[PDB]
């Protein structure tokens, strides 16, 4: 996964991904959202990276890079960028147990 | 349509005579009121919303003679034999022609209605004497064109028919070699599927990777025999069967993609399994095995359809779920040194029921399917004993 702090950061990270995915987490469920963030990270990037690989994850802290990629996309912020552009956009907050069913439905092509 | 565009047309000009005769004169209502002002601003409105309906094709006429003028000038170009070349690039006006002919006589009927229509309901002349002459111009080009392109058609077809034998020798050629193509990358991405982390990690993505830039080439190749079929039309059935026979190779190709995604997900799956034999702790490890179990399961289920040896990785998956049963039996803290070590003597492991922190990785050589049920025994024998022990923990007391 690359960790981002600009929707410019976020959007480097998924250039820089491009045979795979790089999704780009704005912000998040608030609620103490920075450590929380880092450790979500830290077992997302295992499951993105390592079980399922086919995604890295930067968690864009805390810019809009969401709301610009989405901008980009005419298609917390969650921007999936292939081959660093954006090609889905989905909004919301969710809790860890929402992250796992996430999981499972990964990786998209 | 354009026949609802020509009834629109003449409703707004019955619409217009109503409008003008609808204002009427000043009326009186105790203080005097004149529309005079008013209804001059209603006509200029009426007048626009006209306008657009009367000069919808007023610029696209313009447009398809500017358009339908550059068909004539290539006609106007005409010369048989002489260079190849030149025939590559004239031959596919005709096939162009051809198309725009039956197209464009269709199109032709609605076009002669909205100028006729118009005139219905429009009393004002447009383009004045301009507008029917450009009808007449088009018809006598229109002509002289279908002239041409019979004239043309034959030369065409003469020339053509040699380079249709031209055509099939470069095609055989092209072919043989497009068949060696997609062998090549069937060959490419069932290796990589074929191949399974688990435990190798990072050289798998790679032979995904240029897995991708081999199937990127074949695309472009694709790519040059649908234009090379186009170029050659003849309405071949052959052409458009090759370029099917492509496509299903790009199938296969995205289901070898979707397989190496598959097998990046086990393979993180794995690592965590080997991270968590160093971490090791019993209490720990239960709660690990039942979860894992779980996740290994809705993976199996998950993966369907694809390309075939999917079975053979598949069965990987299996004997990672067993042996993620055969280390929840351990799990268990009922067993002691002594019954470890009967256990440990049938079993042939040097370490312990709790020997260190890296033990689960140890655990891991034993085989689960191979090993659970004589590991199960013991942690069955185990718990028996305890419920004696503990027994004789009541009258020991």
């Amino acid at each position: 996964t690359t960790t981002v702090t600009s929707e410019d950061h976020f959007m480097t990270f998924y250039n820089e991904n491009n045979k795979k995915l790089i999704v780009v987490d704005v912000y998040p469920g608030w609620s103490g959202p920075c450590t929380a963030m880092y450790p979500t990270y830290n077992q997302l990037m295992i499951s993105i990276d390592d079980f399922e690989k086919r995604i890295d994850i930067l968690l864009l802290d805390q810019d809009k890079l969401v709301t610009y990629k989405n901008d980009k996309f005419h298609a917390p912020k969650f921007l999936f960028i292939s081959e660093g552009k954006i090609i889905d956009e989905v909004l919301g907050t969710n809790i860890p147990v929402f992250i796992e069913k996430v999981n499972k439905y990964i990786p998209l092509s | 349509n354009l026949d609802l565009f020509d009834e629109k047309i003449t409703h707004l000009k019955a619409i217009q005579q109503e409008i003008s005769r609808i204002k009427t004169p000043e009326d009186i209502s105790w203080l005097r009121i004149n529309l005079q002002p008013m209804k001059t601003a209603l006509d200029a409105r009426v007048t626009r919303w006209i306008r657009v309906y009367t000069d919808f094709l007023v610029n696209q006429f313009r447009t398809t003679q500017k358009n339908l003028l550059d068909f004539i000038e290539k006609t106007k170009d005409g010369i048989k034999k002489n260079p190849a070349d030149h025939e590559n690039l004239h031959d596919k006006k005709l096939l162009m022609s051809v198309m725009k002919v039956i197209s464009d006589v269709k199109d032709v009927e609605p076009r002669r209605e909205g100028i006729i229509t118009r005139m219905k309901e429009m009393v004002t002349k447009l383009k004045k004497h301009n507008v029917p002459i450009t009808e007449k111009g088009t018809d006598d080009p229109l002509q002289q064109i279908d002239n041409a392109n019979s004239n043309f058609i034959e030369i065409y077809g003469r020339v053509f028919k040699v380079k249709a034998d031209i055509i099939p020798l470069q095609a055989e050629e092209t072919q043989n070699i497009k068949r060696d193509l997609d062998i090549f990358m069937k060959e490419v991405e069932s290796f990589r599927k074929e191949f399974m982390q688990k435990s190798m990690g990072y050289e798998n993505i790679n032979n995904a990777y240029d897995t991708i830039m081999v199937y990127y080439h074949k695309l472009t190749a694709i790519e040059g025999r649908a234009l090379e079929y186009n170029n050659l039309e003849k309405a071949f059935e052959l052409q458009k069967s090759n370029y099917k026979q492509l496509k299903d190779c790009m199938n296969d190709l995205k289901n070898l993609k979707t397989m190496w995604d598959a097998i990046a997900l086990i393979h993180f799956q794995y690592n965590d399994w080997k991270t968590k034999p160093w971490r090791q702790i019993k209490a720990d490890i239960l709660l690990d095995t039942n979860k894992t179990l779980g996740t290994q399961i809705k993976n199996l289920p998950k993966e369907i359809r694809n390309f075939k040896g999917y079975n053979v990785i598949v069965e990987k998956v299996k004997n990672m779920g067993t042996v993620l049963p055969l280390v929840s039996a351990l799990h268990s803290e009922f067993m002691e040194d002594r019954h470890w070590s009967q256990l440990k003597q049938i079993t042939g492991t040097v370490f312990d029921h709790n020997s260190l922190s890296f033990y689960f990785e140890d655990i891991l050589a034993l085989n689960l399917y191979k090993y659970e049920n004589t590991v199960n025994e013991i942690v069955d024998v185990a718990q028996k004993e305890a419920k004696i022990e503990k027994k004789l923990k009541n009258i020991e007391q």
